[PDB]
């Protein structure tokens, strides 16, 4: 009955989603990220400014009946944070967090969602790798708070590396697109072939062959490459984050400098967190562009639902008959008691009729020797 | 029947401040009656509300006219020619609010005659607003919270202070301008050229 | 004005406040025993706009599922989605639901109205009794009272059953009703008395608009033919009027000519107005062989009239932090961790100039002890 | 201010309502015309004097709780967000089409020049006639005489102003009298204060 | 009952419109312009490629339900001719004509139409002023065929002139926009003022003051200006067309080199024809851009309706009674006769009933002494 | 595929052909005494979609009048516009109208259908008699015969009155009819016989689908109750069947279960199919206290099956032209002018290389005489 990649989230899953959304949102706020809550729709002029072709295609279109102009139902909040920071951010450092629904026209992955609950954070106005470390800390505080048996595996990349080789090797638009597609498919055999002809082609093969080993990667590259500062800084950045994740958070990190998804928008380091053996990364972060520095991540909160569990809830019913036998003053006392229970987080239903039964009923609040008490069913 | 020029004019502040330019152009009004003769028999004058001057001029029911840049901006001067800034009847379009009161938490409500000016201005200041159209005097609107601010013309500020208000932002300067119907400028230029030269002379 | 009309960012502290309200109110409802449900932003129109009025259909943006070529909609109201959920999972007994979620409208509701409200609401299915409507009234007013507003909610009751039974027992033309309704909506009384002089039972239809507000005597002013479902309706209205005055000390007004949602409302209606605002803050009523009743509100409209405690926004000193060795940093982080749990907003500076907005305190080092001091 | 605010038009309306106001226990303390907000003998009522075209605007937005304004303004402005409780049978006139004396309607499509733009479009729509409407804020008697429009839409009681400017009434659109309008919220919230005043007025009529 | 700038065209006006549309269309075809008939709607990608801001705002938007993409109801056909010529035109010279309805969101002029019937022609692939002369000839053949009492007055301009002064005077974006707005409003006093400060400002004043005199215009300009070939060619072009219109067509021409409507799209010469004393030009032509040369004009055919008149029509009714009294063979003969009349263009109605009456009835076809004959009413 | 589906350029010779057809057919209608009317592409929806079906409403694109904030539509059918015109100018007597104009559809009509057809059609108002339907049939077939097509038009008659009277005299549910109609549309006979065994008079409703094609005996197969408006309807159908066979030698088929346009068709319906194509080329019927009837066609669909004479595309020699002096040029232009009037397509070359497409002849100079010769 519902479109593909569109699902109800109901009852305890819905409560769990509320809890996660709220806890994670507040965690970010306490780390000093300003919460911002942009709208579901904007005019396309603002919504899809600087937008990729994949983003434009993912964004449903609708017509503002008041102006006859084109609007869109957002597919990513990240551009909205750019807009907000353009207006209110100033030249200094600015921090933002956000949680909100976004809509996609098509699923990303096999049976993937089209109505994800996008939650994320961002730091603008800092060039230093220290900002990327902050977000890594903020992120991992969040993940650790969830008490998952699920294991997050993290993959680092750096699009700058391949960008500087392609520039220093004077690569044709088509050649790059070939290299990129080969990398994406990890065709090493055919990569070694196409590189034997291409200028610096040793270097492009070394990326795919010895990328994972970030310690020694720079030593394996050409003199022209090793001279260049943008390649050398990129390899340092990658090494710093690799360490910090292992040391400070005890994270299993792998390097892949051939990871060039978002070659257009990523202006450097990239982060991809995978939960257990799932194909779509749970978390996607990286360096991008506001002439304003910017970096940050996002996640679909709804995908945490499978790998998180709340304590079982206490769902309490008051006895209809016993309640109605009480006099005014006894009712007051019971209500004051039931009020107290609700504050403690108990789910107490005041029955309208004898048959009124809450779903998942765990306890009854019943009268016994002039005392109201909880007993299991 | 009438083959000469018809001049569109606003009663009061404009008429008074243009008559020196008119007298200098050989145009003296006979009286002080809807249509008025002048000493030049090929010119006559229409007295109307200042917001109707551009309407009478663009449709050609007057050949030319004098109206404030506040009206031209609000009305849109798409279908007329703005030949001369007459540097008379000067004032400014400004945003105005209650004395020392801060801007409220919620979205700003502007109450004003100058609806399009308001939307255009607050658009230029990247501020989203609710605009409320008033035909009558606008000083009352803040005081009963119809709007938070208003847009109005102000020379000295005395009317603003006298109603417990104060200027907030300067939108743009205002002075009455000489406007000419697009056809009338081609067809009757021979009659217009002297009068335009006089006015242009009396400016400096 | 870079955003469409009735579309605004909610930013920074207002955004934090909105999160807090949304969460507190949602949990309040959960603790009153309403099951939270979170239906999606989009469905196929078949399901989304089943039984939908013409106003609802027009408010609901349409979009195309590229995978099936079918029509979908971006919801404008969650209430129908709760019907669908209760159809599948509700069963024959009593069921309670709450929800909070964004909805989109094509056009503003009235004067300067929002088109992207944050719709929060509750509903009770499977109870015919007026006692279910009393529960929701109590649940609602507990929620409102928890907000510590200086703002005063005024409440308006109506009952669409009354006008439905007159129109049925007067055999009314589709057009006639639509005229009466438009006249009522405008309370154009002169023209109403005119159009009623010709229409059948038209005395009755004019008495609704003229003496509706007086619910005590309303039944006595109607025709003999009028004086079953009409008789219950006036009693219902009188019971709720009382309950609101007594139990909550609420200023109630009656208006039986309130017929917004004539299509979906199968009886009593509720409209709560905050201070002197035109759009009701709260909108509830009886709807629908399964009984149903409940309300909703735009959480975002509470923002003006609610206020959180000032926040503690803490900055660690850049220099002092960097002078620490590994082990001292751990201890400071454990301390800063503790502060964050207490709800303090602590920023770890990337540079000497890194300054949080609204800075209330500094966490500074003195004789090997970190402490808070105000600026 | 927790009592009622009454929206009123200077001159003709104020004068013709004061007998209903005095009879409802509402006498103004000064004479408005003698040099914006006015008290009254009832301390829970006050009066706002504005242009007659702004009365519905102040009432619908609730900056006045209730008001008196001509049905010409309500029809033109649209009375969507107010309640029209009482026809006060005062300040009576009519909306009519007017043209130059004895001249016939021209061959080509009609140009109407008027304040009452929506009234004009609505009327000439009802008479199956396609027209061009021209908005005027100022007095409209001049427009026919310089062929800005062929006809005008205006209020006329006797038609002396029309004849004095070489014009004549042509078609009768509808009758006009000032009406009592009430802000929709104010009618629910402050009915206790309104009921007596409404009953007096209603009795007076 | 109909939106502003939207009107029925009925009965004889409608017949007149059909006739004009057809005659003018065929005239163009016989001058060797290929007729092309692009659709009312396209995806915006194609429809508004290279579009101005005024064009984008004039173009209604709608949603393709089959793809969820944005489409538009065209407001000008000229871009569609570009698209067609891009695909089918080749490198050589190509000629196109077109007639079709276009829709505008807002009127151009006071009470102006929003549903004009746009007719026009275009020549691509010729740099020479000879192509602009062809279109002038094609146009004036068309206008002369209409037998109007109405007088077409023509205004020539050249945007190249002001473009080269602004370039050789190094003008700021704002300065230009001031000059342009002043020109548009013919504020000569304030122009002479702003020019006293601006570089080459003599030249910009000479445009407005002595533009109309194209014979001597070049002689009045600065040495820097007169040296430049693009200004000198522009003044020659203008002089050639001025002459050709006067000589070959006996046209009243005026020059206005300050006419800079369409400063963005016009890459040179411009043409504006005004019918009697109407403010909106009846015809708008000029040099523009396909690296492909292009030039051409268009007109709203519907605006010719007021200034054109067809012969009164013969609207004929056969007598009901007399027809039915005839036998089979007589009916055949009458039908063969009525067939002949229809070919001659007579409008003959075969009555279904005695009361059947055509509107505007001019003649009856009646039986008299065994002869069917026409007689007026 | 750079253009939306069901949207195509019509270019060059096809475009010329379309102009010719559109014009010839339009004038044919004018000479038969149909007044040409040319309503606009857009109206306010109030007027455009008055009395409109649900299929028509869905086919009609919506747009916003920026001057009034109201809804307008880009027409999908001109037929309603002719109603409006006839309402204003038609009077009580007989009125005839013809029209040709572009219309836009949101979705294709069927398999690979156009969304931007060039709708041409005629209509007769104010005549109850079957004689008006015969006139249109004659007018139509004169038009088709003038086209010199090898293509064969096959015609299908139906009558919505029949099924309307059964549904009324069986007291049918809104849903039931919609089921019957969908079944009929699909000619799912097995399932039709099933659903009829339960439904009232369902024998009759099955006999429609099963023995509709046999119009001679159809009435005899219906119930006693069925055997007034139903009786006329079967006669009407039989009269037109004959007239088409006799007067035009047309292959006719009957199908009384053709109920496309159940909302607007008040009786007889006509559907002409060209060769083996699925979408009818021509669509006519009785509609609507003013009588009305008429048809329409997409002119663009005639393009495949119609052929104009080859054109004479003439080029003047560049060199020879330029060698002429002023006076000789005048004479050549007067000669070329004459040729253009005769319908020749003469191109005046801008350059030596200037070559028209499809060049058939050259106009070349020889011993001070210009003549035509083929290439
Ligand atoms: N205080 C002012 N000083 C100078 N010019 C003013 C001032 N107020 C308005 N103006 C300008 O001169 C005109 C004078 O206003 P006025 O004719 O009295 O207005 P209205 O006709 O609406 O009563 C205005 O239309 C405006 O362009
Ligand atoms: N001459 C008149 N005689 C009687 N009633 C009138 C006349 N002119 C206007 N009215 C009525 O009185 C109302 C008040 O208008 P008026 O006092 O003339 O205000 P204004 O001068 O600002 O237009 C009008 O809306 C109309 O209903
Ligand atoms: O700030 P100040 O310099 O005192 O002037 C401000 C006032 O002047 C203008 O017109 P004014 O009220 O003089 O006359 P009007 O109402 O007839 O326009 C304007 O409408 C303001 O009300
Ligand atoms: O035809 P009559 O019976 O005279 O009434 C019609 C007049 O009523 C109003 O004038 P008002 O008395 O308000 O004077 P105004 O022109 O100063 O507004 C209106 O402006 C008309 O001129
Ligand atoms: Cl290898
Ligand atoms: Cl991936
Ligand atoms: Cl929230
Ligand atoms: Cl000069
Ligand atoms: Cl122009
Ligand atoms: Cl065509
Ligand atoms: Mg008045």
């Amino acid at each position: 009955m519902l479109p593909d990649g569109v699902a109800d989230v109901l009852f305890e899953d819905a409560h769990k989603q509320e809890v996660l959304r709220h806890q994670l949102t507040q965690q970010l706020i306490t780390h000093g990220y300003q919460l911002v809550s942009p709208p579901m729709i904007e005019f396309t002029e603002s919504l899809l400014s600087g937008a990729s072709e994949d983003l434009k295609r993912q964004t449903f279109k609708i017509i503002d009946q008041l102006t006859g102009r084109l609007m869109g139902i957002r597919a990513d909040i990240t551009p909205q944070i750019l807009r907000i920071d353009a207006h209110h951010g100033g030249d200094g450092i600015a921090r933002y967090c956000y949680a909100g629904d976004v809509i996609h026209t098509l699923p990303s992955g096999l049976f993937g969602s089209r109505t994800p609950l996008q939650l994320g954070a961002e730091i603008f106005g800092c060039e230093s790798i220290a900002a990327d470390i902050e977000l890594i800390d903020v992120l991992f505080s969040m993940i650790n708070s969830l008490d998952m048996s699920a294991v997050l595996h993290v993959d680092l990349g750096h699009v700058t590396i391949f960008k500087r080789l392609a520039e220093l090797a004077a690569l044709s638009a088509s050649d790059t697109e070939q290299l990129m597609q080969l990398y994406a498919n990890k065709n090493l055999p055919e990569l070694k072939q196409v590189c034997q002809v291409l200028p610096m082609g040793s270097d492009f093969y070394t990326l795919a062959r010895f990328g994972h080993d970030i310690a020694n990667l720079l030593g394996r590259l050409s003199e022209n490459a090793q001279q260049d500062t943008k390649i050398v800084t990129a390899i340092d950045e990658l090494q710093r984050l690799k360490a910090h994740l292992q040391v400070q958070w005890q994270c299993a990190v792998s390097i892949d400098v051939t990871e060039l998804s978002g070659y257009h928008y990523h202006t450097g380091i990239v982060f991809n967190g995978y939960i257990n053996s799932e194909t779509q990364p749970l978390v996607r972060g990286g360096r991008f562009d506001g002439p304003r520095q910017a970096t940050g991540f996002s996640m679909d909160v709804s995908r945490l639902l499978a790998h998180t569990q709340l304590d079982a809830p206490f769902i309490v019913l008051i006895d209809y008959d016993a309640f109605n036998n009480l006099d005014s003053a006894q009712r007051q006392l019971l209500l004051q008691q039931v009020a107290s229970l609700r504050q403690q987080g108990y789910r107490v239903t005041m029955p309208l009729t004898a048959e009124d039964m809450p779903v998942g009923l765990t306890h009854r609040l019943s009268l016994a020797d002039n005392q109201w008490r909880l007993h299991a069913v | 029947e009438f083959l000469g020029l018809t001049l569109a004019l606003s009663k009061g502040r404009i008429l008074e401040e243009t008559m020196p330019l008119l007298r200098a152009a050989g145009v003296e009004l006979l009286e002080d009656k809807l249509i008025f003769p002048t000493s030049n028999p090929n010119v006559r004058v229409l007295i109307l509300r200042a917001s109707d001057v551009p309407t009478y001029v663009e449709h050609g029911a007057a050949d030319f006219g004098v109206a404030g840049k506040d009206v031209l901006l609000e009305h849109g001067a798409n279908h007329v020619y703005e030949l001369l800034d007459l540097k008379i009847a000067q004032c400014k379009l400004m945003t105005a609010g209650v004395k020392d009161a801060p801007l409220p938490n919620r979205r700003l409500r502007i109450a004003t005659k100058y609806v399009n000016v308001a939307r255009a201005y607050f658009a230029s200041q990247g501020q989203q607003v609710d605009v409320i159209k008033l035909y009558g005097s606008m000083e009352l609107a803040p005081l009963v919270g119809l709007g938070d601010l208003i847009v109005d013309v102000v020379d000295t500020g005395n009317t603003l202070r006298a109603n417990g208000l104060e200027a907030r932002d300067h939108i743009c300067d205002v002075s009455s301008r000489l406007i000419v119907n697009q056809v009338s400028y081609k067809r009757k230029f021979a009659l217009l050229e002297p009068i335009l030269d006089s006015f242009k002379n009396s400016i400096n």
